[PDB]
RNA sequence: CAGCCACCCGAGAUUGAGCAAUAACAGGUCUGUGAUGCCCUUAGAUGUCCGGGGCUGCACGCGCGCUACACUGACUGGCUCAGCGUGUGCCUACCCUACGCCGGCAGGCGCGGGUAACCCGUUGAACCCCAUUCGUGAUGGGGAUCGGGGAUUGCAAUUAUUCCCCAUGAACGAGGAAUUCCCAGUAAGUGCGGGUCAUAAGCUUGCGUUGAUUAAGUCCCUGCCCUUUGUACACACCGCCCGU
C-alpha cells in the first residue's frame, strides 16, 4: 500500500531534500537572502550572483 | 578663572625643579576645569607632556581590565580624594601632588647595557617623562593594593599613599619603590 | 514494610479519574499531543497490547511484543504487563511496575557504548 | 535664525539654533545644568564662563542633539554652542573682541571649534578585535 | 518592637545549633528552604521595619517567622515557591525540616535501576545531571 | 573563611563612638570603622541615623564616598 | 640631494582593507562537488521509499576561550544615548512583530503595520550616570554542583538538551617555570546584529558604545637566508660518505 503511503512523514525542518541547490552536497548551507548553496558553489559562482569584493 | 573642578585653585603651584615645568604642568593653559578631555595626546610624541597631569592621574588609576571604559567613574573618584586632600592636609591638593611628583620621580635606574654581554646591569638616567610615568605607576599600584580586598575604600588608600609620598616619607610604597630603584642603581654601577 | 504510592492514587484511580486533575498529576509530558492530535499509522499498537493482555498464561509472563516504533502513550493501561522494547539490534524484556506511570516508554531504552578498554601505552608518551 | 554649522564629535551631533531671546541655553527640553550623566556639567559651562557669562545679553540658544553616547554628544553640544556664538559674533558685531575670545578659548583647548575627525575603525577577521589577534597554539 | 538587647546565637529547628551573627533578612538563611528572596519577601510583607539588626531580633519576630514558614498560605504563597511542591512517593505538598525525612526522598538510585532507567544509574555513580559531556576534559576530582 | 564580628548593641555605638567621632576632623565610614574599632556597615547606619539627628555637615554622598565634616 | 625631525594654518600633515609578482610545494581537502584512476563494489546497492541507538562514553598533561576571586565593586532603582544590519516564502508552517482579555515563565484570537528610511524605530533600549540591606565573608563577589511545575515554534527533548521559580555557595584569596596579543577612537570593558538555526551561541563574522602611561626604538635568545665566504652537496644536509 505504498502508493497511498508514500511520503507519509513530512520532513519540513530538515534540509536533506532542501540542500545546496547545485549538487548532492551539504555541510555548510547558508540561507542568507535564500541562497540555498554551500560555500563551495557560492564562492566559485559569486561572480554571477552580483557579490563583489571591495571591502 | 581656571580653578580645578571650580573649587581647587590653580594659581598656587610651585614645581621647584628649576626647569621641569614643561614636563610636569598643572598651571599650563591646557589645564582645564575637569581632567576629562578624551585621549588625544597619546597619538604623537612629546605631546603626552602637554597633557594636564590631572588627566594622566585619572587615567593611571584607571586600569586592570575591570576599569577600562569607565572614565566618568575615574573623574568622580578623583573629585573624591581631591576634596579629601582639601581637608586632610588643609592645603591645595595640587601642592602635595607636585611634591609627590618631584620626590617620587626617579633619577637613577639600572638596565642591561652592551652589544655582546649579558652578565650585569649598568646605571642609567631616567628622563623626566619616564620618571613621572613610572612614579604614577607605582602610586597607582600601591593605591590598588592598599584597597584591594581591604575594608578601606578608594580615595583614602590613594589619599594615604599620596600624602606619605608627597612629604618624602619613606613609609610610602611608592617611596620605598623609589629607594629600591636608587639602591639597585647603587649596586649595579 | 516500606510504603510506596503514586501521590494518593493508583492505576485504578487514574483510570477512574478524568484527565482534568490528571494534567495536575502530569509532570509536563504527553499533554500537547491532545491539542496537536494523533496522526495515521497509530491505531494498531494499542490493539496489539490489549489483545496480548487479554490472554495471560498461568504462572507465565505476558507474551513478548516486538515493537519497532516509539509510540507515545496517553493512558496507564500498559501497567500490569510486560513489554519487549527496542535496544538497537535485539528486543529487551521489561517488567512494568508503578514507575511506568509518570514516565514515558522510550525512557526505558538506554543504549550507549564505549569503544574498548585501554591505557596510555607505548604509542602515547607526552 | 539658522546660522548653525554642525558641531560634532564621533557619530553624535548637535545643532545650535540661536536667536535674540532671554540668554537661557536649552538642550532638548532640559537646561544644560541638568544632563543625564550628572557629571559633565562643568564641561558644558566651561565655554561660557571662559569667554564670559556677561556675553549673553538676550540670546536664546536651543541646541538639538542626536547620536550615540552621552559623552559623545558632549564635546559637540558645547562645540555647537561655541559655533553659534561664533556665527552670532561674526554676523554683525566686531571682530577684535571676537579674536580675543577666540585666542583665549584656542589656548584653552582645540575641541571648541574644530571637530575631531576620529572614528571607530572596522574589525579585521582572524582575531577578537581590529588589531588584537588570537593566542598562538604551540 | 524595637529593643537593643535580644541577640541570641541559636534558632530552634530540631534542638540543633546554628549561626546567629548574620543580620535580618539574612539571619533566617540558616533554614534549608528559607533564604534568598523567600526570606526577603516574608520580611518585606511582614509589616516591620527592615533596618533592624541581629541584636534587635525579638522573640515575637522569630515566632511569627516560624509560623509563616510552617505553612506558606499566611499571605497566600503557593507551594512551588518552596523547594518542595507535591512530594515524591507521597501525596504531600510541603518541605519537611530537620534530617532523616526529607533526605529520605532524595535517595533515588535503586528503583530507577529496577526499570533500568538512565536517571537512577546516573545518580548512582554521582555523575552529572546538567548533562556535561565528558570526553577527556575536566580538572576536578583526582588531579 | 570565618565571619565573626560585633553584632551586639552595647556601650560601643553610643559611648566612645558618639564621644570620639565628633572630636575627630575627618569622618568617613571607613575612617570611623578603622579608628574606632567599629564595623563599617554599622558605622554607615549610625552615621545616617545621626545625620537624621542633624549633627554633621554633608558635602556629597556616594555608595563608597559619603563626605562629612564637623558642623556643630 | 633623496630624504628625516620640529612649527603655524588646516577638517585632514601615516584613516582601514580587497586586489598582491616570477616560480613552487609531493602542506589539507577524493568525508565540498552530476570534475575524476586497475582492487572490495559484478545488484550481496556503508544513508538511499520507511527510518525506532552512533563523534550524546571517565582517572589526568599548560589546545582558542567562559564567568570570577571583589568595596574603581555584584548589588532595590532613579534617570535615560546607539550603529551595520536581519525581516510573510520555489515540495518554505516557520519572518519581524504596534493593543483588549488572561496568563510572573513561553503564549490563544482579533482589528492589521511591513517589501520594505513607509511597520515596529526615535533599535525610548542595551555599558555607565551609584538614593537598598552590603564591610572581608561561604550570606548578597563565586547558580558552580538538588526535585518538582507552566509549556511555544518540535509526531519523536530519554544526558530537567534549548523558554523560567524555589532551594544546592564546591572551588577561586588575581595564580611556578616556560609564555598569546596590543600603538589612537588602538588595546581594553561593554552590549546589539549576520552565520549555524524546532524560536536557538560559551564559537565565528560585523556593528556600535565607553575608552590608556603604554614606546615613535632596537634586532635579544624570534623567524625571514640579503651580501661576503666554504663545500667532496645538485635526489641539493632528511645530502654525501668512511671502516669494522
Amino acid at each position: 500500500g505504498h502508493q497511498q503511503l508514500y511520503w507519509s512523514h513530512p520532513r519540513k525542518f530538515g534540509q536533506g531534500s532542501r540542500s545546496c541547490r547545485v549538487c548532492s552536497n551539504r555541510h555548510g548551507l547558508i540561507r542568507k537572502y535564500g541562497l540555498n548553496m554551500c560555500r563551495q558553489c557560492f564562492r566559485q559562482y559569486a561572480k554571477d550572483i552580483g557579490f563583489i569584493k571591495l571591502d | 578663572d581656571i580653578k580645578l573642578f571650580g573649587k581647587w585653585s590653580t594659581d598656587d603651584v610651585q614645581i621647584n625643579d628649576i626647569s621641569l615645568q614643561d614636563y610636569i604642568a598643572v598651571k599650563e593653559k591646557y589645564a582645564k576645569y575637569l581632567p576629562h578631555s578624551a585621549g588625544r595626546y597619546a597619538a604623537k610624541r612629546f605631546r603626552k607632556a602637554q597633557c594636564p597631569i590631572v588627566e594622566r592621574l585619572t587615567n593611571s588609576m584607571m586600569m586592570h581590565g575591570r576599569n577600562n571604559g569607565k572614565k566618568l567613574m575615574t573623574v568622580r573618584i578623583v573629585k573624591h580624594a581631591f576634596e579629601i586632600i582639601h581637608l586632610l592636609t588643609g592645603e591645595n591638593p595640587l601642592q602635595v601632588l607636585v611634591n609627590a611628583i618631584i620626590n617620587s620621580g626617579p633619577r637613577e635606574d639600572s638596565t642591561r647595557i652592551g652589544r655582546a654581554g649579558t652578565v650585569r646591569r649598568q646605571a642609567v638616567d631616567v628622563s623626566p617623562l619616564r620618571r613621572v610615568n613610572q612614579a604614577i605607576w607605582l602610586l597607582c599600584t600601591g593605591a590598588r593594593e592598599a584597597a584591594f580586598r581591604n575594608i578601606k575604600t578608594i580615595a583614602e588608600c590613594l589619599a594615604d599613599e599620596l600624602i606619605n609620598a608627597a612629604k618624602g616619607s619613606s613609609n610610602s610604597y611608592a617611596i620605598k619603590k623609589k629607594d629600591e630603584l636608587e639602591r639597585v642603581a647603587k649596586s649595579n654601577r | 514494610f516500606r510504603k510506596f504510592t503514586y501521590r494518593g492514587v493508583d492505576l485504578d484511580q487514574l483510570l477512574d479519574m478524568s484527565y482534568e486533575q490528571l494534567m495536575q498529576l502530569y509532570s509536563a509530558r504527553q499533554r500537547r499531543r491532545l491539542n496537536r492530535g494523533l496522526r495515521r499509522k497509530q491505531h494498531s499498537l494499542l490493539k496489539r497490547l490489549r489483545k496480548a493482555k487479554k490472554e495471560a498464561p498461568p504462572m507465565e509472563k505476558p507474551e513478548v511484543v516486538k515493537t519497532h516504533l516509539r509510540d507515545m502513550i496517553i493512558l496507564p493501561e500498559m501497567v500490569g504487563s510486560m513489554v519487549g522494547v527496542y535496544n538497537g539490534k535485539t528486543f529487551n524484556q521489561v517488567e512494568i511496575k508503578p514507575e511506568m506511570i509518570g514516565h514515558y516508554l522510550g525512557e526505558f531504552s538506554i543504549t550507549y557504548k564505549p569503544v574498548k578498554h585501554g591505557r596510555p601505552g607505548i604509542g602515547a608518551t607526552h | 535664525q539658522s546660522v548653525q554649522v554642525f558641531g560634532r564629535k564621533k557619530t553624535a551631533t548637535a545643532v545650535a539654533h540661536c536667536k535674540r531671546g532671554n540668554g537661557l541655553i536649552k538642550v532638548n527640553g532640559r537646561p544644560l545644568e541638568m544632563i543625564e550623566p550628572r557629571t559633565l556639567q562643568y564641561k558644558l559651562l566651561e565655554p561660557v564662563l571662559l569667554l564670559g557669562k556677561e556675553r549673553f545679553a538676550g540670546v536664546d540658544i536651543r541646541v538639538r542633539v542626536k547620536g550615540g553616547g552621552h559623552v559623545a554628544q558632549i564635546y559637540a553640544i558645547r562645540q555647537s554652542i561655541s559655533k553659534a556664538l561664533v556665527a552670532y559674533y561674526q554676523k554683525y558685531v566686531d571682530e577684535a573682541s571676537k579674536k580675543e575670545i577666540k585666542d583665549i578659548l584656542i589656548q584653552y583647548d582645540r575641541t571648541l571649534l574644530v571637530a575631531d575627525p576620529r572614528r571607530c575603525e572596522s574589525k579585521k577577521f582572524g582575531g577578537p578585535g581590529a588589531r588584537a589577534r588570537y593566542q598562538k597554539s604551540y | 518592637l524595637v529593643i537593643p538587647e535580644k541577640f541570641q546565637h541559636i534558632l530552634r529547628v530540631l534542638n540543633t545549633n546554628i549561626d546567629g551573627r548574620r543580620k535580618i533578612a539574612f539571619a533566617i538563611t540558616a533554614i534549608k528552604g528559607v533564604g534568598r528572596r523567600y526570606a526577603h519577601v516574608v520580611l518585606r510583607k511582614a509589616d516591620i521595619d527592615l533596618t533592624k539588626r541581629a541584636g534587635e531580633l525579638t522573640e515575637d519576630e522569630v515566632e511569627r517567622v516560624i509560623t509563616i514558614m510552617q505553612n506558606p498560605r499566611q499571605y497566600k504563597i503557593p507551594d512551588w515557591f518552596l523547594n518542595r511542591q507535591k512530594d515524591v512517593k507521597d501525596g504531600k505538598y510541603s518541605q519537611v525540616l530537620a534530617n532523616g525525612l526529607d533526605n529520605k526522598l532524595r535517595e533515588d538510585l535503586e528503583r530507577l535501576k529496577k526499570i533500568r532507567a538512565h536517571r537512577g544509574l546516573r545518580h548512582f555513580w554521582g555523575l552529572r545531571v546538567r548533562g556535561q559531556h565528558t570526553k577527556t576534559t575536566g580538572r576536578r576530582g583526582r588531579t | 573563611d570565618k565571619l565573626n564580628n560585633l553584632v551586639l548593641f552595647d556601650k560601643a555605638t553610643y559611648d566612645k563612638l558618639c564621644k570620639e567621632v565628633p572630636n575627630y576632623k575627618l569622618i568617613t565610614p571607613a575612617v570611623v570603622s578603622e579608628r574606632l574599632k567599629i564595623r563599617g556597615s554599622l558605622a554607615r547606619a549610625a552615621l545616617q541615623e545621626l545625620l537624621s539627628k542633624g549633627l554633621i555637615k554633608l558635602v556629597s554622598k556616594h555608595r563608597a564616598q559619603v563626605i562629612y565634616t564637623r558642623n556643630t
